[PDB]
């Protein structure tokens, strides 16, 4: 391993150079380990207290987990607000 | 406002309203207004028709220089054999077409409301032909896009159109002279300038 | 001759408790700044060490100084005194920035000088 | 029909104006649930509405759109399945190929005097040539060619008004603004709007057609020494004003931060008097029985955008001598003490 390389600019170096890899088998092993921590993590951490996900800020006002509920909520909410208005002047308000 | 060269009022007779003044009439020439009324007609005309031809020269000459097409040089530009027509026919065609086109365009500039009131059949189409404004005709037919709906506040719109086409205009007088003193094409006399450019020039043709 | 009637009250008390006013008289207006230098009154405060000020051009914000019934002979705001000072009680002007304005000038503007590093809010009068 | 958009133009002060249309076109067919494509402020106007039902935001005259953004409003507007338009966007083809694109059963636009509008006939059931192109500066009506052919005598009575300008508040925006009043030291009952004042800011709701249409400060400053205080709450359409009307008329004088036309009618609701120029709060203040006095910058304005002051005795009109917006400021002080008490 040991390799004397003459420059005549510097010095001289003594270069190692361990060549090596991870074994074939090894990069099934850690992908094996790392689907098991992958099927753990989503296991447990589905089994979790999700703090946002539960509460009355998103489940209560619309929540339903995509991303227009927010839209919708204030495309829907002025026209309910619009029906409780007529509503209201049905019974002369 | 800014008037051609500082230190010269600009003439009383044009001023402000119309489509890039800055004052320049040191002849005289817009000096009755009907006759300024015509020449507008007349310089935004031969702007966007010279606009044209730029444009027509300097992609032609940018396909013809770098070598994408073998189009022929401007000059000598008029005299090609087409196999479906003869020029012999396409003169009179032009004569035809364009003059249901100016004379439209003229009797609109005597008379606006022409062109689209009674009996002016053009295949239904008398209504495109409204005009709404003295060179600047409007409708499906000639703006499809429609960018100036309104025309009037559209100065910027307008005094884009008549700048680049007062400088289309001096460059197709370039092409006119430079390629007849030269005999090359404009981007060839651009990359001699472009080269050397204290050393190619009008004055250093001998 | 034309004398506008500066007062140029200072930034700090008297430790009896009455404020020091200083009078000062220079003819016309070419640059307020100019004024208070020429006439050996204290402008700048901490900043008035050498390379502490822009000499004149408006590029810091050092030269301030608090005017109060400064609407009579005085220039506009050249957008430099509205850019270097923002958000400020609106009396507030830059020396280098301001001018009282032509040498045929009579008037009794009092500037307090050093906005910064003061405790009286001088009770203006509402305008309007 | 059943299901009718309107693609309604300009802003707060003409989609407000459309409100009439909105209750003439409920009361011709029973039961419509009548949409909106309008402008950004457009949508704010419709919480006073009480009968549609999606009120979008889209820029109509925006030109040159977002092509992703125009290909989805079309698509939007044929995923609603309407059988009526109702344009009154002034253009002609190219935004009549745009209501056509929509599967429509009566297209209806207006068109332009100009040449911009040739062509729309192909495609629009209905014409309504208009003018001035600049619609607002019509006037108060703007729509009598759409009144009266939305519900021509075909079966019974047009009924083109229904007491018209019924706006509408809910109990939710009467509560956030008597909030934001209380904040003020105004009284539920005795207090007086005003929503005009000198600024650059689009929260004023004036008009299209109208260029000096708001009062100035120092005039206001004369307006409000001359007349006595009623707690005249000021309306501001942007938080840069606050600082100036305290500058200019006074730190007592009450400051209420009113952007949105929902909010501006529940603080008319609330009030008992209105010194409003030519914005939204003169309409405003007509609806829901409010005695205005509606200043102008003439005569003529004044009757083009109030041709009903002579029907509800107390919009008593005052506008200005010449144009310009420099009126008396005298005698309207002396009926402003009249009609308020
Ligand atoms: C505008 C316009 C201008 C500036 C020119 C310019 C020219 N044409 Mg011309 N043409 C124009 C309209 C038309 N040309 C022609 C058909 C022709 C022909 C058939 C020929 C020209 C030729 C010429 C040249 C005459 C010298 C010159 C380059 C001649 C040429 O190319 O010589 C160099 C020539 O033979 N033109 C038709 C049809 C036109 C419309
Ligand atoms: C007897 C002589 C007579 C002459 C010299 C003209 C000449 C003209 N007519 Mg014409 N007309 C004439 C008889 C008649 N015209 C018309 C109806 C029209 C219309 C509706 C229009 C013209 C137009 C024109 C002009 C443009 C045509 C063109 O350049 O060719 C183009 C030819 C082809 C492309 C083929 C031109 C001045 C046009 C114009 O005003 O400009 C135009 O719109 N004419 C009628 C029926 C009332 C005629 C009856 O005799
Ligand atoms: C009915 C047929 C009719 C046809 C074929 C044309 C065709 C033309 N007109 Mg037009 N016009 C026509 C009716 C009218 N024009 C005008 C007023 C104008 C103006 C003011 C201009 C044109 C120009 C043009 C050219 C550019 C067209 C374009 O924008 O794309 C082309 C030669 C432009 C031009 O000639 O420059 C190249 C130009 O400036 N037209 C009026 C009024 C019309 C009324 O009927
Ligand atoms: C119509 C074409 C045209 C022509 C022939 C001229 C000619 C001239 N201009 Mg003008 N100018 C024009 C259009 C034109 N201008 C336009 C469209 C603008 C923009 C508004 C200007 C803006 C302009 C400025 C700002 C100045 C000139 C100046 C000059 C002079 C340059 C001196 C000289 O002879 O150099 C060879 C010359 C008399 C200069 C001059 O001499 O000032 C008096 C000058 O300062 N011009
Ligand atoms: C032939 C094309 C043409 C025509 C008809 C016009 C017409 C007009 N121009 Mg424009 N102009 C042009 C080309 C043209 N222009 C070009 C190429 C330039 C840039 C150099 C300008 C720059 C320009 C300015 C800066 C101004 C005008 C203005 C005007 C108007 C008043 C002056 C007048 O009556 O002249 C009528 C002109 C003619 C009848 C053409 C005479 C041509 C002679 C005989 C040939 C000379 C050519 C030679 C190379 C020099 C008028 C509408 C004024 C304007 O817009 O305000 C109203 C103005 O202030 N012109
Ligand atoms: C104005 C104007 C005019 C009168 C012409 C005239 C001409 N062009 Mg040009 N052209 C113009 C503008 C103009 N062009 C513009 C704005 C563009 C872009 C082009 C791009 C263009 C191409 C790419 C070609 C022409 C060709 C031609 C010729 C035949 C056109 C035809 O109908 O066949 C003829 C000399 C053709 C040519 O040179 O003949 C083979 C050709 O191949 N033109
Ligand atoms: C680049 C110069 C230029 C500019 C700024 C304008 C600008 C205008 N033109 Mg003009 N026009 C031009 C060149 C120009 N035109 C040319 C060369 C022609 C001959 C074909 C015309 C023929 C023409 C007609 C017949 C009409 C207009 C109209 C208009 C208006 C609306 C369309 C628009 O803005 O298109 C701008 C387009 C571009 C910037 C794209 C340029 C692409 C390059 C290849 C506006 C004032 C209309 C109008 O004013 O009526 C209301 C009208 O009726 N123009
Ligand atoms: C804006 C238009 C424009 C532009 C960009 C050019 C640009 C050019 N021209 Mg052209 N030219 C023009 C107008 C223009 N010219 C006009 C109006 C004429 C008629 C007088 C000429 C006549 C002409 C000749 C005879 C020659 C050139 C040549 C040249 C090149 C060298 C510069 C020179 O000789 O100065 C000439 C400049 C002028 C005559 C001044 C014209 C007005 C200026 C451009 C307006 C200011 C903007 C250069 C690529 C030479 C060449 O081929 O280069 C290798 C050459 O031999 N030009
Ligand atoms: C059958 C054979 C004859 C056919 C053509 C007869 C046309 C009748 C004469 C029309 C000229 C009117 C001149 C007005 C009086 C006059 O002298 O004006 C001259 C004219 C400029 O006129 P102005 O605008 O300064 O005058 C406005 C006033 O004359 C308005 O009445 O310049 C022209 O010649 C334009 C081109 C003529 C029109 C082109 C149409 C050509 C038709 C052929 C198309 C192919
Ligand atoms: C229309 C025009 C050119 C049009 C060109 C075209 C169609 C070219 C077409 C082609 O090339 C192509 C595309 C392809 C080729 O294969 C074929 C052809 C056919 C060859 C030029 C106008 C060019 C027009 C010019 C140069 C006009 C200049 C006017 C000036 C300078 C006026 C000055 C004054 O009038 C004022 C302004 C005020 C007064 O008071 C004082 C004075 C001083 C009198
Ligand atoms: S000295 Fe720089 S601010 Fe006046």
């Amino acid at each position: 391993a040991v390799m004397v390389q003459q420059i005549e600019g510097m010095r001289d170096i003594i270069t190692e150079k361990h060549v090596w890899h991870l074994s074939d088998k090894a990069i099934k092993n850690v992908y094996m380990f790392y689907i098991m921590f992958t099927c753990w993590g989503c296991l447990y951490f589905g089994s979790a207290k999700d703090p946002f996900y539960d509460s009355e800020e998103y489940r209560g006002d619309g929540g339903d987990g995509t991303g227009y509920w927010v839209y919708e909520t204030v495309c829907i909410s002025p026209f309910l607000i619009l029906l409780g208005k007529k509503e209201k002047n049905l019974e002369m308000h | 406002r800014a008037t051609w060269l500082p230190g010269l009022n600009p003439p009383p007779y044009l001023d402000g309203n119309l489509a890039g003044d800055y004052g320049f009439d040191p002849l005289g020439l817009g000096e009755d207004p009907e006759s300024l009324k015509w020449y507008v007609q007349a310089e935004l005309v031969h702007s966007r028709f010279a606009m044209l031809g730029v444009a027509g020269i300097l992609f032609t000459d940018l396909l013809r220089t770098t070598g994408i097409r073998n189009l022929p040089v401007w000059y000598e530009a008029g005299a090609v054999k087409f196999d479906f027509a003869s020029t012999k026919t396409l003169i009179v065609v032009q004569f035809l077409l364009m003059g249901f086109a100016e004379t439209k365009r003229y009797m609109d500039f005597v008379s606006p409301g022409s062109q689209a009131k009674e009996g002016s059949f053009f295949f239904g189409l008398e209504a495109a032909l409204e005009g709404l404004e003295p060179g600047y005709p409007g409708g499906p037919l000639l703006n499809p896009l429609g960018l100036a709906k309104d025309v009037q506040n559209a100065h910027d719109w307008k005094l884009k159109e008549i700048k680049n086409g007062r400088l289309a205009m001096m460059a197709m007088l370039g092409f006119f002279v430079q390629a007849s003193v030269t005999h090359t094409g404009p981007i060839d006399n651009l990359v001699e300038h472009l080269s050397n450019p204290w050393h190619k020039t009008i004055i250093q043709t001998l | 001759p034309p004398a506008v009637d500066f007062a140029f009250v200072h930034s700090v008390l008297l430790p009896d408790g009455t404020p020091d006013v200083h009078w000062r008289r220079a003819n016309g207006g070419q640059k307020l700044r100019d004024i208070m230098l020429d006439s050996n009154i204290e402008l700048y405060g901490p900043y008035s060490k050498p390379l502490s000020n822009c000499a004149g051009v408006g590029t810091c914000a050092t030269c301030m100084v608090e005017i109060v019934n400064g609407k009579e002979l005085l220039n506009p705001r050249t957008d430099i005194e509205k850019e270097k000072l923002k958000r400020k009680p609106k009396n507030w002007r830059l020396a280098c920035q301001t001018n009282v304005g032509n040498p045929d000038s009579t008037g009794l503007v009092v500037i307090q000088q050093l906005p910064e590093w003061k405790a009286h809010e001088w009770n203006i009068p509402k305008n309007i | 029909v059943r299901r009718c958009c309107c693609v309604i133009s300009g802003g707060v002060y003409e989609n407000l104006l459309f409100f009439p249309t909105i209750q003439l076109i409920k009361d011709r067919y029973p039961g419509v649930q009548v949409d909106i494509l309008t402008t950004e402020r457009g949508k704010q106007t419709y919480e006073l509405n009480k009968n549609v039902r999606w009120a979008n935001v889209y820029d109509p005259d925006d030109h040159w759109p977002e092509p992703a953004e125009y290909t989805d409003m079309i698509g939007l507007l044929k995923g609603r399945y309407y059988d009526m338009v109702l344009s009154t966007k002034l253009a002609g083809l190219g935004h009549a190929a745009f209501l056509f694109m929509t599967t429509a059963r009566d297209r209806v636009s207006y068109i332009y005097p100009n040449v911009n509008s040739a062509g729309a006939g192909l495609m629009l059931s209905e014409t309504f040539t208009a003018e001035n192109t600049n619609l607002s500066e019509l006037g108060y009506s703007m729509y009598t060619q759409m009144e009266d052919w939305l519900g021509r005598p075909f079966r019974s009575v047009p009924r083109t008004p229904l007491l018209p300008l019924r706006v509408s508040i809910s109990r939710k925006v009467k509560e956030v603004v008597a909030a934001k009043y209380r904040n003020a030291g105004a009284v539920t009952g005795k207090f007086i709007v005003i929503h005009g004042i000198e600024s650059d800011s689009k929260a004023s709701m004036q008009s299209k057609g109208d260029a000096d249409s708001l009062l100035s400060l120092e005039k206001w400053a004369k307006i409000i020494k001359g007349v006595r205080g009623f707690k005249p709450v000021f309306v501001i359409p942007h938080e840069k004003e606050r600082e100036n009307v305290e500058d200019f008329v006074g730190d007592d004088t009450s400051i209420v931060f009113i952007t949105t036309p929902g909010q501006l009618a529940a603080l008319i609701n609330d009030s008992a008097g209105v010194i409003a120029t030519n914005t939204a709060a003169i309409q405003l203040a007509n609806a829901r029985d409010k005695p205005c006095i509606g200043l102008f910058s003439s005569e003529e304005k004044g009757k083009l955008f109030v041709p009903y002051a002579e029907e509800k005795s107390n919009c008593v009109i005052i506008a200005s001598k010449t144009g310009k917006l420099a009126d008396i400021d005298i005698g309207t002080v002396k009926n402003a003490m009249q009609v308020f008490e």
